[PDB]
RNA sequence: AAAAAUGAUUAA
RNA sequence: AGCGCCGUGACGCAGUAGGAAGCGCGCAGGGCUCAUAACCCUGAUGUCCUCGGAUCGAAACCGAGCGGCGCUACCA
RNA sequence: AGCGCCGUGACGCAGUGGAAGCGCGCAGGGCUCAUAACCCUGAUGUCCUCGGAUCGAAACCGAGCGGCGCUACCA
RNA sequence: ACCCACUCGGCACCUUACGAGAAAUCAAAGUCUUUGGGUUCUGGGGGGAGUAUGGUCGCAAGGCUGAAACUUAAAGGAAUUGACGGAAGGGCACCACCAGGAGUGGAGCCUGCGGCUUAAUUUGACCAACACGGGGAAACUCACCAGGUCCAGACACAAUAAGGAUUGACAGAUUGAGAGCUCUUUCUUGAUUUUGUGGGUGGUGGUGCAUGGCCGUUCUUAGUUGGUGGAGUGAUUUGUCUGCUUAAUUGCGAUAACGAACGAGACCUUAACCUACUAAAUAGUGGUGCUAGCAUUUGCUGGUUAUCCACUUCUUAGAGGGACUAUCGGUUUCAAGCCGAUGGAAGUUUGAGGCAAUAACAGGUCUGUGAUGCCCUUAGACGUUCUGGGCCGCACGCGCGCUACACUGACGGAGCCAGCGAGUCUAACCUUGGCCGAGAGGUCUUGGUAAUCUUGUGAAACUCCGUCGUGCUGGGGAUAGAGCAUUGUAAUUAUUGCUCUUCAACGAGGAAUUCCUAGUAAGCGCAAGUCAUCAGCUUGCGUUGAUUACGUCCCUGCCCUUUGUACACAC
């Protein structure tokens, strides 16, 4: 086919070089949120108060009604489920589904 | 596939010939006016040299020829 | 019934 | 006739305000092809019109010649 | 002789004292057997030079360069 | 006004040509080399050119009449076969699309190509090149570059040829080198040879556009050919087909064709089904029949073809059987067939393959071939070996891929499961087990020439239980630093493995584009090929196992028929 010149070859190279990279896509990211992951005492009162009347209990709706983490969320649920005021439906890691009590 | 034509950098070497001497009867036997005769060569110690081995002579060393043994004269 | 141009020379 | 200009490979064009020349066509040789053409690479090709001057050094500055360009050329 | 205007990307041209833009051109990828068209993306400028005023000039001032012009009438 | 029979004249039709024609065709285009009814006009290869000039007519536009110079090997007619059509009809395909799945194109890295660079960065290939040459190259391979050797210059002729024709050489320069290659002095063998002229032998030299063979493609489709007969002057055609049907030129059939051949099918391999035969400590199971260890009103294991016996269900391989769309319900030019249901292991030819026609490509390979013509080269070799380097080189562009962007996840502990393989005595192959080591590994034995051993390849994805907590985060693991090992003579330009440290882009990717219809896609690993070492590759194997669609010709193409063509180098 056509060779294209040696200054046009150099030109299309340096033109690569000196590319951005484009990237296609639109690059949209969420805020900050954060989670108290240590248990102070006014989370520990709103915890022990309004845990009672959740209808659906669970890891994640801890994380997203409560701003703790999941390491809290977990070790509170298992800590709820000793002191009894929730009850168990299906029991497995990686997922828990816990309602009242009685 | 055209291909250039080697040219060279270097001078040519020669390969060796063999160098030409009249003389191989007359540096190895001597004859006494009696008659007797006593070869001046060294011999080989290793059996499988050969009794007519004729070591030769150099500047400081003994060449063998057949077995490539080197000696000294003042052992 | 939307749009659709081009394709060097020679070689039974 | 005056006043400005210009002349750089075989052909055109680039220098610049002095430290020796670039580019494009053409030529030749390579790479591709059955072989070409186009294309690509490389090389060659300019004693910068001639002569003279100033300069350490001129294709660039100054003078002459040659050739071409442009403008000007009683008077009532 | 006197006077006026122009010079910006390869080309034709905009441009508000806060670093320059349109159209093509060019470049990369794609589609095509391939080129064009087409689609998706990029890049290109001592703003004719050299100094000055301004914190900062493409614009203002001074020169220098190269083009375009205008007046050129009464005798 | 209709009907029947006629008749003259007219516009025309249908059949066949007896005849004519180059044919298309023609009741005239017949009565024509068997050439003559009468008469008018026109043409003489294609262009120049219906042009120039003159004349004539016209208001003009232009008309009529009308050359030559020059130029050229065809231009043209009709028909045949193919090819093509933004032509028609009928079928068809996930290398086409629809509904979708998974992606690729974006990122990092691996690999191949181009280009740059280079001493060389060897080279072929541009749907049908680009993880292709089984091409994952440290030496070799190797074909490239910088150099050093050797002839493996058979044979014929001739010349040298009594120390010759010729080698080999230890030591010192010398060369990267312990190559006497070149030399520095002189020893060994002895018509084996040296030299030149013919010739021959080699060449990963060139030419695949000189060729063979092979392969790929046309082309995954259903297509291809002759004998005799028919049609045609002929090239050619019919057979070989309008319809229906099939995956199929598969059939039902129609029929100037009849009977035939290749391909398709049939065939062979392979996954399924066989409580039916043959059997088996190299496959098994069971009797616990022999002892027992554990728990205890009976289960799980250890030693079982000399510590025995029985049986082939699981396993294997011999001979077979089994499916033929069986039966039934529908539908049909009621024929080929097709759609449902019932049985059956199996009802898209049951799935998947192997083989696979005529004709061709200037397709690829001379670098697979002691396959090869011709050309070139042949001692300072384009021969062949040795050392080193290169093939990997990086401003860049592209094609296969691997790993990812995470919670349907990562990490940690545990549960715990395949199938295909392969493997040493002309020597170190596959490795149990024991011990040392964090690991990679190291050491001592064992078994296996193999349904016996590695090995139940105890693979991974997977499942459970915990840590993390939406933060480029503990996702990702690029780049880079330091050390420890294995292969190999040789690891630097890092073979690879292991430990610690560094922890980059990457937030699901523009235009665009690939593969696929059921045990399939995809995910997941394993084995084998190359292998001394090296998988991100390929060839297979199993594991987990979707969604969507049973369609159409819209796009991209294929087959048949009709048609048009100024194409045949074939749009
Ligand atoms: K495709
Ligand atoms: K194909
Ligand atoms: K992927
Ligand atoms: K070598
Ligand atoms: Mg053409
Ligand atoms: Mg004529
Ligand atoms: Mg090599
Ligand atoms: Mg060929
Ligand atoms: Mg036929
Ligand atoms: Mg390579
Ligand atoms: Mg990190
Ligand atoms: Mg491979
Ligand atoms: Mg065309």
């Amino acid at each position: 086919k056509q060779q294209l010149s040696k200054a046009a070859k150099a030109a299309a190279a340096l033109a690569g070089g000196k590319k951005s990279k484009k990237k296609w896509s639109k690059k949209s990211m969420k805020d900050r949120a954060q989670h108290a992951v240590i248990l102070d005492q006014e989370k520990y009162d709103r915890i022990l108060k309004e845990v009672p009347t959740y209808r659906y209990v669970s890891v994640s709706v801890l994380v997203d009604r409560l701003k703790i983490g999941g390491s809290l969320a977990r070790i509170a649920l298992r800590h709820l489920e000793k002191e009894g005021i929730i009850k168990p439906i299906s029991k497995h890691s990686k997922q828990a589904i816990y309602t009242r009590a009685t | 596939k055209k291909r250039k034509k080697k040219v060279y950098t270097t001078p040519k070497k020669i390969k060796h010939k063999h160098k030409k001497v009249k003389l191989a009867v007359l540096s190895y036997y001597k004859v006494d006016a009696e008659g007797k005769v006593t070869k001046l060569r060294r011999e080989c110690s290793n059996p499988t040299c050969g009794a007519g081995v004729f070591l030769a002579n150099h500047k400081d060393r003994l060449y063998c020829g057949k077995c490539h043994s080197v000696y000294k004269v003042n052992a």
